[PDB]
């Protein structure tokens, strides 16, 4: 491919995790953590993050 | 109502295009037996049939946009269809890099920015989906680990 610089993963180099509570049939409450290794996906979610909190 | 028409390139290994093309400007309508078009459910594969030899299809898009213009005198030109699409016969895989044309080769690469990138949105939206189907959300940016 034609070459181009590399981008950091963002400027800060930090990747986004998220921990999500659920309960399941029955009776349970297992946690899941994922974690976002793009930084375009994970931007948009802080953006809409961010736009949820001034939402109020 | 008029719906717009949907015109696209099929492009042929060089003696099926021969016979296709030898066929086309005949104008029997032998040709209609000879050559069909087989899309599959995917969207993105097919058959094109040459005078019923199967040959593997993939509907590809083009990086440039081009236009069919018709005309009746030579002089004024009509735009008649837009066409991205391209059918070449023998996701990532259906991008095409290169033009049709000669001097557009590696256009994507090249004579074009990249600036097609920000499916991202799409699993952005996933995860505003997850976390309202959950209960409570904890969150911090990362460092190495």
């Amino acid at each position: 491919t034609a070459s181009v610089t590399s981008l950091n993963s963002s400027a800060t180099g930090r990747c986004l995790k998220i921990y999500r509570t659920f309960r399941d049939e029955e009776g349970k409450e297992y946690v899941r953590c994922e974690t976002v290794r793009k930084p375009a996906v994970i931007d948009a979610y802080v953006r809409i993050r961010t736009t949820k909190d001034e939402e109020f | 109502p008029h719906e717009l028409e949907s015109q696209f390139i099929l492009r042929l290994p060089p003696e099926y295009a021969s016979t296709v093309r030898r066929a086309v400007q005949s104008g029997h309508v032998n040709l209609k037996d000879r050559l069909t078009i087989e899309l599959h459910p995917d969207g993105r594969h097919g058959i094109v049939r040459v005078d019923r030899v199967p040959l593997a299809s993939k509907l590809v898009d083009l990086p440039c946009v081009m236009e069919s213009l018709k005309t009746i005198d030579k002089k004024t030109f009509y735009k008649t269809a837009d066409i991205c699409q391209m059918l070449v016969s023998t996701e990532k895989k259906f991008i095409w890099n290169h033009g049709i044309t000669l001097p557009l080769k590696n256009v994507r690469k090249r004579r074009f920015r990249k600036t097609a990138k920000k499916d991202v949105e799409k699993e952005v939206k996933r995860l505003l989906s997850t976390d309202a189907e959950a209960v409570s959300t904890r969150w911090e940016i990362i460092a190495e680990d």
